[PDB]
């Protein structure tokens, strides 16, 4: 849902 | 301390969903620094790239402030004033943008 994980 | 709410990027606590519709029309490169609803004092840089809008964990590790493991600063003011400056595709491959435009144009 977030661009890192 | 930083007052925070002086810089035309920050949006205060603010759902994903409310921030989708605030930058589904402006240009690649508007940006905004949120709180996650979800997630007390912890916080999210929403970016608009290409026509999507993108989520980036702000990360508080070991006194460390950071959207990557490989670059990290003292503060958030620090960490937005870098990227401003420098892509996020240096650690972001499919994100070749700077902070350009903060939200409040």
């Amino acid at each position: 849902s977030y661009v890192g994980d | 301390e930083i007052d925070y709410t002086a810089y035309p990027w920050f949006a205060g606590n603010m759902e994903r969903q409310q921030t989708d519709n605030l930058l589904k029309s402006h240009a690649s490169g508007t940006y905004l620094i949120r709180e996650r609803p979800a997630e007390a004092e912890r916080f999210a840089i929403s970016i608009k790239f290409n026509d999507e809008v993108k989520h980036i964990k702000v990360v508080e590790k070991d006194n460390w402030i950071h959207i990557t493991e490989a670059k990290k600063f003292d503060s958030l003011l620090e960490l937005v004033e870098y990227y401003q400056c420098h892509s996020l595709k240096e650690s972001f491959k499919q994100l070749d943008t700077t902070l350009k435009y903060p939200y409040k144009s």
